[PDB]
């Protein structure tokens, strides 16, 4: 397991080094792009059962 | 044809099934077992899918923990049998297809066992139907994914979606609440703003030790903010060396690297698949064959039990690769904290390696494909423009990995969701599916795809 | 492969699909349906 250590170490020195962050522009775009994914998807289950619900007896409408 | 509005169907129409699927898989009453199983099996398994009980989508990935463990064990011995193990990967891949229909379908009812089978009545009898369909369709769309029809995003898009709707799902049910506030929007008492907001507005602050009476839905929000900072931070990062690109003459495209990432895709890929294998094999051995002794049959097969919680081995490796039940809220164990950041990094770090063989992306694949359109031969080197990516490939992908899989499960520790696992996966491969879907289409944009 | 000559020439598929939706009506309480 010694050997392979080594290895790792300084392997992830130099990919720290490389770049740094999301480089301040890149850090509000993907972080809104995330936020939009989660929505979009969040949206449509979400408003399908508002619809489902009321039939059996009416809470909210639909 | 190829046409892009082709393959936006064929990927509509899978998704489709899914939504379909949503429905239909549960045998949703009578009596039987068909329903699902515990902690990790629902992730694989992907939403809400009869309800509360989720059995569709499960065996795909299934199929998946097979590929991995063999090919790395990389078989030498008997001479035929090596040749046939190499193959294995892709052959395997084919035979797991028809081992997780056969053998995985006893596993995937068995944990919501609700009243037992053989109770009988023709009532069902339209279910009995649409269990074989189900097994019929979703197994000739995951041939047809694997070898010609998909688009972007095929098996991975299903997670993807399934996170952010259990999410809604988790926070938008019964379960304890005095009162509803008396808005119940779309549904039941939606995102958690409305839940704290019931009679009047706030009091979430007052509580005891500054977390307790909101705790397990506050848990749930933390989780997906510590995930979400460091996250970004590393698919930022990127690796460099394209140098000299463009054949020389002069006009030329940084190419970025697949690299770290590529090898990414299976230690998140690992924390899923580890956890199915000693949980299957735990439940087979018990009913496949007597028991002396617990530890005598196996680690793991040691202390089967349905013990405090749904999480059934108290003692071998099976308990300690899975949290200790309160999800880092006691890590004063030790023996269990020690072996579950360690065994998971070790395991994920030679999938990250058998990744590279012939199942993903090496050096010599990329060599080919850089000639066509001429990448300066890497700037030469002679041997070279082989050994530039080449030596700097296994350096890449067996670190890549390595941090990830620790990191899962420390993600536990610090504050895990309410079903512990569900959200945890399945976030990481929601931020992936972005990555592939527009870099991969060459339309150059970010915009639409969705039908077009 | 496959003796079909193409799996998906025709909508029926879906329709296969489409006979295993018809019976969560009864059998499953999406709905608050029945209850066997």
């Amino acid at each position: 397991f010694v050997e392979p250590s080594r290895q790792f170490v300084k392997d992830s020195i130099r990919l720290v080094k490389r770049c740094t962050k999301p480089d301040r522009k890149e850090f509000q775009k993907i972080a809104m792009a995330t936020a939009i994914g989660f929505a979009i998807m969040g949206f449509i289950g979400f408003f399908v059962k508002l619809i489902h619900i009321p039939i059996n007896n009416i809470i909210v409408g639909g | 044809k190829i046409q892009f509005k082709e393959k936006v169907l064929w990927t509509a129409i899978t998704l489709f099934i899914f939504l379909v699927c949503c429905q239909i898989p549960l045998f949703g009453i009578m009596s039987s077992d068909s329903a699902d199983p515990f902690y990790w099996m629902r992730v694989i398994l992907a939403s809400n899918r009869g309800t509360l009980m989720e059995l569709g989508i499960s065996p795909i990935v299934t199929s998946g923990l097979i590929m991995q463990l063999l090919a790395g064990a990389k078989i030498i011995e008997v001479g035929d049998t090596p040749k046939d193990r190499a193959l294995f990967n892709g052959a395997q891949k084919l035979f797991g297809m028809i081992i997780t229909i056969g053998q995985s379908i006893v596993y995937v009812m068995t944990g919501m066992y609700g009243d037992p089978s053989e109770m009988g009545a023709g009532i069902c009898l339209l279910i009995t139907i649409q269990l074989f369909v189900a097994g019929l369709i979703v197994l000739l769309l995951d041939e047809l994914l694997q070898k010609g029809y998909g688009l972007g995003s095929g098996i991975s898009l299903f997670i993807a979606t399934n996170i952010c709707e259990t999410i809604v799902w988790k926070a938008f049910s019964p379960t304890t609440v005095n009162t509803g506030r008396g808005m119940e929007f779309e549904g039941a008492i939606i995102a958690l703003f409305h839940l704290l907001a019931t009679r009047t507005d706030k009091v979430r602050a007052l509580r005891e030790a500054f977390y307790r009476q909101n705790l397990p839905n506050l848990m749930n929000l933390i989780a997906t903010i510590f995930v979400f900072a460091v996250v970004i931070y590393f698919q930022g990062f990127r690796v460099d060396l394209p140098i000299k690109s463009a054949r020389y003459r002069g006009q030329y495209n940084t190419y970025p690297i697949k690299l770290f990432y590529t090898s990414n895709i299976p230690i998140i890929l690992q924390s899923a698949l580890v956890s199915n294998l000693y949980v299957i094999s735990q439940m087979l051995s018990a009913r496949f064959s007597g028991n002396l002794l617990v530890s005598l049959l196996g680690t793991w097969s040691d202390t089967s039990s349905g013990g405090p919680a749904r999480a059934y081995p108290v003692g071998g490796l099976c308990h300690y690769l899975s949290p200790p039940e309160s999800f880092g809220s006691v890590l004063e164990d030790p023996v269990h904290a020690v072996v579950y950041i360690v065994f998971m990094l070790g395991s994920c770090a030679f999938f990250s390696k058998t990744w590279i063989e012939v199942s993903g992306s090496s050096a010599k694949d990329v060599a080919k494909q850089l000639k066509e359109q001429q990448m300066v031969m890497r700037g030469h080197r002679e041997t070279s423009m082989v050994h530039e990516l080449n030596r700097y490939i296994p350096t890449a992908a067996a670190f890549g990995g390595l941090c990830i899989g620790a990191l899962s499960v420390l993600a536990d520790f610090l504050g895990a969701i309410g079903s512990g696992t569900g959200i945890l996966l399945a976030v990481t491969i929601i931020y992936q599916y972005f990555e592939i879907f527009v870099k991969e289409q060459s339309e150059v944009g970010s915009m639409g795809a969705l039908l077009f | 492969e496959d003796s079909p000559g193409l799996k998906v020439g025709p909508v029926p598929v879906l329709v296969m699909s489409l006979l295993f939706i018809a019976s969560v009506f009864m059998l499953h309480i999406w709905g608050k349906y029945t209850r066997s």
